[PDB]
């Protein structure tokens, strides 16, 4: 036997001085109450059978009642890991990459020039003639227009046509900055989301389960009774078992404790599984080493755990067994959604037209 | 990266007289330019390049249902003739 | 070794960068699919359809116009089926002009630059009196990399005479200044300036290239009896691992000088050079055909 | 805070509509900086203290709240007779009687944990460095970025000497004004001009000149385009290890806080006694005096809990953290080893983490404040169109003059 | 760079943004059905065919705000195009000694060296390099 809990116990024994005898537990695991009696690392301290159980046990109110704990030396929670989505950009990034004091300032200058080059045009054209030939630049000479018919009104519009290429040439160039570099956008929230509390509520039925008998379904089961009794019918009996349902579709999203999840979604092929949150962790408990209640070698062992702290000798641990590769962007196609923004400005356009046509309609009768 | 740097070296046994003139003759052929001329010869002849980023040309063979498009038109406007004088007809 | 520092100021720009995308095939083939379509249209879609006169001169230069954006008066046709075939090449002109300018984005992020020279027998160094105002390099006097020079290229020793630095401290400041424009040294401490330097505004000529491969040593008096006691613990080092930390702890720099990605870049004459010259050929082109056309 | 003059503290309320809870405070009014000074009463309040409140109606005791005398959070100071020790500030009024307890951020260590008993952490945190933000963005002041002074100088005079030519090929073959307005219409696609190329040498260059503008305008983007995304001025500290911190440079100056954890920790590492004198002679009092210190650029680094330094990066907005947690262990309450209410205080504390009673604490105290072009950068392009106008007229009196 | 289910729904937009700029025009107080319909799909192909313009105010505005779109269509075409072309690049390499795959092998990862070299003596004298 050998791993990252064993390198712990074997520095103990050196440090204080003592012989040990491991032993792998057959009744159970990791303990649990069958309203009597418990089963696992737990039940052995308990009933005497045993000094410590060290491994990954987590720390409880319910089984700090009967055994004591020591300093925790590895952090622990619940957490959500599901399949890793498409790559989802913000739909508003049509009109995004700019300022409203740009567009506020747009047509500020418009309705100033178009009555000076029509005013001008008095000394040797109505506005409407012009709005709709100084705009059309802007956005690339392909609308016919009218055009003056003076040796300096055509002058005007050759400083307002420089303009035009500049606003264009730089949009596209922003625009290509943003879609080169971004952050994906997130799906679901923690266990508080509306997908969790209420699963029966919504036309698809999310998918999620746990592997019973531990600590995070004890947590889920006096916290939200609601979810629990969804979960059910979705449980696995193993976590590698269970990674293989994310992989096959079957399931959606599995709730374990955060020190394997992080370990599984580090440790992957493509590193297509991810922890929802960004390492978000719900009821933070270390782990620990349970005593006999009385062992009196909880000082001398808390006092050693604390001192590996004081050092780096817990952080070269992590390194040599907690360690992992693919820890970004995707190019996804645009697709509806993501163009659905500008879509929208159309649809006001038509909307407005109307009311302006009832405007001149109606004031023409009287 | 490199991770256990010790160079070669020609090996010879114990109490050997030729130890010290074989250990002078290699230092005074790196200042001579005389091992920095071996390497062109034998060990530094480039074949293959390497991938400097990701640059890409375009080639006709990247471009097929552009030009397509245009010799797939000029056929479909002969038809629409035989239907346009059809009008008149 | 030996080795070459630069100020990587200047760098050398990259002309004629424009024909870089597509090739000499989508350019050069283009031309007769749009002599084609033009020949087509005139003589067939537009003579043989009812409804002054539209040559094939106006139709060539009207197809013409709209590769290069709409920016030339024309002549549109009339009929139904000539507008359709028009407005068709109009949809090929939109994706060739967008893919030409993505493409051309993505060579000038991922570009490349080059060294002003190459090693110790360019001839900048070799022969400096032909050029124009001479390269300036020097090296700080009584050394080996002094010695060294002195003996292989004593033509160039010579002219080494004037720009003398008495510091690698204060050599590194007239780089930055401009009083020299080359420093010769050796390779285990040009790394490690080029490496602690704030702003990456000095590089080594190669990415670490050496030219005379001689380590250092500890000079035991001759024919003493601990050399052999010595030279076991050295190669104990290597073999433990423990030299690697001693280099980690000592010899450690951030400036990523070993990435090429050059920060932006701005547009020059010389760099962007081929567009003019490319109207030069068109200068005399037209005046050219000035002569015969009288014929 | 201070309070009102009539005793009470006022009566505030949170975003929701709850009303804060505060308690008495009696301490030091400056804590003697240089000058004695008496005790006020003062108004308490915030995450800690909104977790008393909690235990005290859990285990039914009754409390009353002082501060600490001197300011300090606690370390071992040798007396200068013999080498008595004895502990100093928060943590030394502990073991002497003047306090039964401490509700503060402690970190849990080892030279304190052989004198009292800590309880299981409230708040799991490591250590972390600050520094400030810089080149808050691109300048990007004039839009002649990618074509030097150089390139307008002559692609202006480009325009005039094709200009000029194309009115002298087709007129001597079997004016100025049709052949000037044509040449400029090309460069910046504009629908003017009437000028056509009607003899065959007029339309060839005429042709050629239609690539050059399409160039011009492609090259402009393609660099637009990519020197915004290469564009990183690198000067990030990137946590510890880094060669500017384990080799100081004389010019690169920082500090932490007197006492407290930071200094127990790099004193009992030997590798780092070249960096703990650095700090020796520049550590400063109190947290808030370094935070000051980054903003007016009188210090380049400090080193303090990650749960601090993370509420003030995003409330600040001026100054950003960076770098790796590279000391992980979290606060607790401290009891002497002969207290009672030990286990009951341990065992109130794992209920809350699983009862979701310390996100409430989190999301109202920790977790509620988040801080393109614009109109910068191109202030250059708005007065170009004022100059047109503005030249433009002066011309006018004299073409009407004409 | 676009999905096949969003071209389809440009060209269809082209014919109902056209359709109604003709009953917008005639009713209120004159250009052809077929003559409108020129008009929409120069604006969005940039091509220069056909003469025909709206000639009521109300039917400006809507002729109009379509000049905008186009625009936008094509920005967001050459935009996403130069994300096909920079964007192809995944990272996946061993990175020396201290790669993870390499002290805890895995029975997927086989790697070896020469039998009796100086590799193998360098792999002896270290006792934490014992699992490889
Ligand atoms: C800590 O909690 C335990 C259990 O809640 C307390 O022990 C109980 O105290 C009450 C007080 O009268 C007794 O009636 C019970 O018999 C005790 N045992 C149990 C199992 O309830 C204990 O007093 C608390 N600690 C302190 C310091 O008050
Ligand atoms: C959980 O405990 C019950 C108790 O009877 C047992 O039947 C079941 O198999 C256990 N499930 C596990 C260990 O996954
Ligand atoms: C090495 O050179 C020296 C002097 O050149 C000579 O005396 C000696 O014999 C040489 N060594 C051998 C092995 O010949
Ligand atoms: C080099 O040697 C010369 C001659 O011995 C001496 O004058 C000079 O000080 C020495 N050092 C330098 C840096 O030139
Ligand atoms: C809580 O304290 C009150 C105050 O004296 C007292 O009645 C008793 O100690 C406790 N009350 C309970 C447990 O109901
Ligand atoms: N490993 C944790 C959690 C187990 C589980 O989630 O079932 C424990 O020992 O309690
Ligand atoms: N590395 C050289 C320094 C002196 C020089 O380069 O001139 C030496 O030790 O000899």
């Amino acid at each position: 036997c050998k791993g990252f809990c064993i390198d712990i116990l074997k520095r103990l024994a050196h440090t204080i001085g003592f012989s040990y005898d491991l032993y792998l537990v057959t009744n159970g695991k990791h303990g649990k109450k069958i309203d009597g009696v418990w089963n696992g690392m737990i039940g052995e301290v308990f009933y005497q059978r045993a000094d410590m159980a060290i491994g990954s046990l987590t720390i409880n109110e319910e089984r700090s009642e009967i055994v004591d704990f020591s300093v925790p030396f590895v952090e622990t929670g619940i957490s959500v890991m599901v399949a890793r989505s498409n790559g989802t950009v913000s739909p508003s990034a049509f009109l995004e990459p700019y300022s409203p004091a740009v567009w506020v300032m747009m047509f500020v200058m418009c309705l100033t020039v178009v009555a000076v080059t029509v005013f001008i045009f008095e000394y040797l054209f109505t506005i409407g003639k012009s709005i709709w030939l100084l705009w059309a630049l802007v956005f690339n000479n392909s609308v016919p227009v009218e055009n003056p018919r003076g040796t300096t009104s055509k002058i005007m519009v050759l400083v307002w046509a420089f303009f035009a290429v500049i606003f264009l040439a730089s949009y596209t160039a922003n625009l290509a900055a943003f879609m080169i570099q971004e952050e994906y956008v997130d799906t679901v929230s923690g266990l508080s989301d509306r997908k969790f509390q209420r699963p029966q509520e919504q036309y698809p039925p999310l998918k999620f389960g746990t592997v019973p008998n531990g600590s995070t379904e004890k947590n889920i089961r006096s916290n939200y009774p609601d979810m629990h009794s969804y979960m059910v019918r979705y449980n696995q009996p193993r976590v590698e078992e269970a990674l293989t349902q994310l992989k096959a579709g079957k399931l959606d999203a599995f709730i374990y404790d955060a020190a394997v999840l992080n370990y599984m979604a580090r440790k992957d092929e493509g590193c297509k599984l991810v922890t929802i949150g960004s390492g978000k962790v719900f009821a933070t408990t270390g782990y620990g080493i349970a005593l006999h209640k009385g062992s009196r070698w909880k000082r001398p062992i808390d006092l050693a755990l604390l001192q590996f702290l004081g050092d780096d000798e817990i952080e070269m641990l992590e390194r040599l067994w907690l360690s992992g590769i693919c820890h970004e962007v995707m190019s996804s196609k645009l697709d509806i959604d993501n163009m659905a923004g500008v879509f929208y400005m159309l649809l006001v356009a038509m909307g407005l037209s109307l009311l302006v046509f009832a405007w001149e309609h109606l004031v023409y009768w009287r | 990266e490199l991770f256990f740097r010790s160079g070669f070296g020609i090996g010879m046994r114990k109490d050997s007289p030729w130890k010290q003139n074989v250990s002078l003759s290699i230092l005074k052929s790196h200042e001579n330019g005389f091992m920095e001329d071996l390497d062109k010869t034998w060990v530094r002849y480039q074949e293959c390049d390497s991938r400097s980023n990701a640059p890409a040309t375009l080639t006709f063979e990247n471009m097929a249902g552009v030009f397509m498009l245009v010799a797939g038109g000029i056929v479909a406007g002969i038809f629409l003739i035989f239907i346009e004088i059809a009008y008149k007809r | 070794g030996i080795s070459v520092m630069v100020s990587r100021s200047n760098g050398t720009v990259s002309p004629s960068a424009f024909l870089e995308p597509f090739s000499a095939d989508v350019w050069v083939m283009m031309f007769v699919m749009l002599l084609i379509v033009s020949a087509v249209a005139v003589f067939v879609f537009e003579y043989f359809s009812p409804v002054p006169s539209f040559t094939i001169g106006k139709a060539i230069w009207l197809l013409w116009g709209l590769v290069f954006n709409n920016s030339v008066p024309v002549q549109n046709p009339k009929g139904t089926t000539s507008k359709i075939m028009v407005s068709v090449w109009a949809f090929f002109a939109v994706i060739f002009l967008a893919s030409y300018t993505a493409n051309l984005a993505a060579f000038m992020i991922q570009e490349e630059y080059v060294d002003q020279v190459s090693g110790l027998s360019d001839k900048k160094f070799q022969r400096p009196n032909d050029f124009s105002p001479p390269f300036r390099f020097g090296t700080v006097p009584n050394g080996s990399t002094e010695r060294n020079i002195r003996n292989n290229y004593a033509e160039m020793h010579a002219y080494m005479g004037k720009f003398n630095q008495r510091g690698v401290d204060d050599a590194l400041l007239s780089l930055k200044t401009g009083k020299l424009d080359a420093f010769i040294y050796d390779a285990a401490v040009l790394n490690y300036m080029a490496g602690r330097d704030e702003g990456c505004k000095l590089v080594t000529i190669g990415s670490g290239k050496v030219f005379a491969s001689t380590g250092y040593g500890i000079a035991i008096q001759k024919d003493s009896g601990w050399k052999r006691q010595v030279d076991l613990a050295i190669l104990q080092l290597f073999g433990d691992g423990e030299m690697e930390e001693l280099e980690a702890l000592w010899l450690t720099g951030i400036c990523h000088n070993e990435k090429n990605e050059v920060m932006s870049s701005q547009l020059d004459i010389d760099n962007m050079a081929g567009v003019f010259y490319m109207l030069g050929a068109a200068m005399a082109l037209s005046l050219i055909t000035f002569i015969s056309e009288h014929l | 805070k201070p309070t009102l003059s009539d005793g009470t503290c006022k009566e505030e309320f949170t975003v929701n509509g709850d009303p804060v809870k505060k308690v008495i405070c009696t301490g030091p009014n400056d804590t003697s900086p240089g000058s004695p000074r008496h005790t006020v009463p003062q108004c308490c309040y915030g995450f800690c203290i909104d977790l008393l409140i909690k235990l005290a109606r859990t285990m039914n005791f009754t409390y009353e709240v002082h501060l600490v005398a001197d300011g300090k959070f606690g370390t071992q100071e040798r007396v200068n007779n013999s080498n008595k020790k004895e502990w100093n500030g928060m943590m030394g009024e502990l073991l002497s009687g003047q306090a039964d307890m401490i509700v503060a951020p402690l970190t849990i260590n080892n030279e304190r944990a052989q004198y009292i008993e800590f309880s299981k952490p409230f708040k799991y945190q490591g250590l972390t460095i600050l520094v400030k933000k810089e080149i808050p963005r691109s300048t990007l002041d004039s839009f002649m970025q990618p074509f030097q002074s150089t390139l307008w100088l002559l692609v202006g005079l480009s325009v005039h000497v094709v200009a000029v030519m194309l009115y002298l090929l087709d007129r001597f073959s079997p004016t100025l004004s049709s052949a000037m307005w044509f040449s400029w219409g090309v460069l910046l696609n504009s629908g003017i001009g009437e000028g056509a190329p009607r003899s065959f040498s007029a339309r060839i260059l005429g042709m050629v000149w239609a690539g050059f503008a399409m160039i011009i305008v492609a090259s402009y983007t393609a660099n637009l385009a990519a020197f915004l995304v290469l564009d990183r001025p690198e000067e990030r500290i990137t946590g510890i290890n880094d060669p500017r911190l384990r080799n100081p440079s004389d010019k690169f100056i920082y500090a932490t806080v007197k006492q407290s954890s930071v200094d127990i920790y790099f004193r009992r590492q030997v590798e780092l006694s070249t960096m703990y004198r650095h700090m020796e002679k520049h550590n400063y009092e109190s947290a808030a005096e370094a935070i000051q210190a980054v903003r007016d650029n009188k210090l380049h680094a400090f080193i303090w809990d990650s749960a601090v330094l993370e509420f003030e990066a995003s409330q600040k907005c001026d100054l950003v953290t960076t770098g790796e947690l590279f000391f992980r262990s979290g606060f607790g309450i401290g009891m002497r080893k002969d207290s009672p209410w030990k286990q009951n205080v341990s065992l109130s504390i794992l209920k809350s983490h699983e009862n979701g009673f310390m996100e409430d604490l989190d999301k109202t105290w920790v977790r509620y404040q988040e801080c393109t072009l614009t109109f910068e950068n191109m202030a250059g392009v708005f007065m170009l169109v004022a100059g047109g106008i503005v030249a433009g007229i002066f011309l006018i009196f004299i073409e009407i003059a004409y | 760079p676009f999905q096949s289910t969003l071209w389809l729904l440009v060209g269809l937009s082209v014919h109902v943004v056209a359709v109604m700029l003709y009953l917008l025009d005639r009713f209120s107080p004159a250009l052809t059905l077929s003559s409108a319909m020129w008009f929409s799909w120069g604006v969005l192909l940039n091509s220069g065919i056909g003469e025909g313009a709206p000639r009521s105010f109300s039917a400006r505005i809507l002729g109009m705000v379509w000049a905008g779109f186009a625009m936008i269509i094509v920005a967001s075409y050459t935009a996403n195009l130069a994300a096909f072309l920079v964007l192809d690049r995944p990272e996946e390499r061993i990175t020396g000694i201290n790669d993870p795959r390499l002290r805890n092998p895995s029975d997927k990862f086989i790697y070896a060296t020469v039998k009796q070299s100086s590799v193998d003596i360098y792999f002896r004298r270290q006792v934490e390099l014992s699992t490889m």
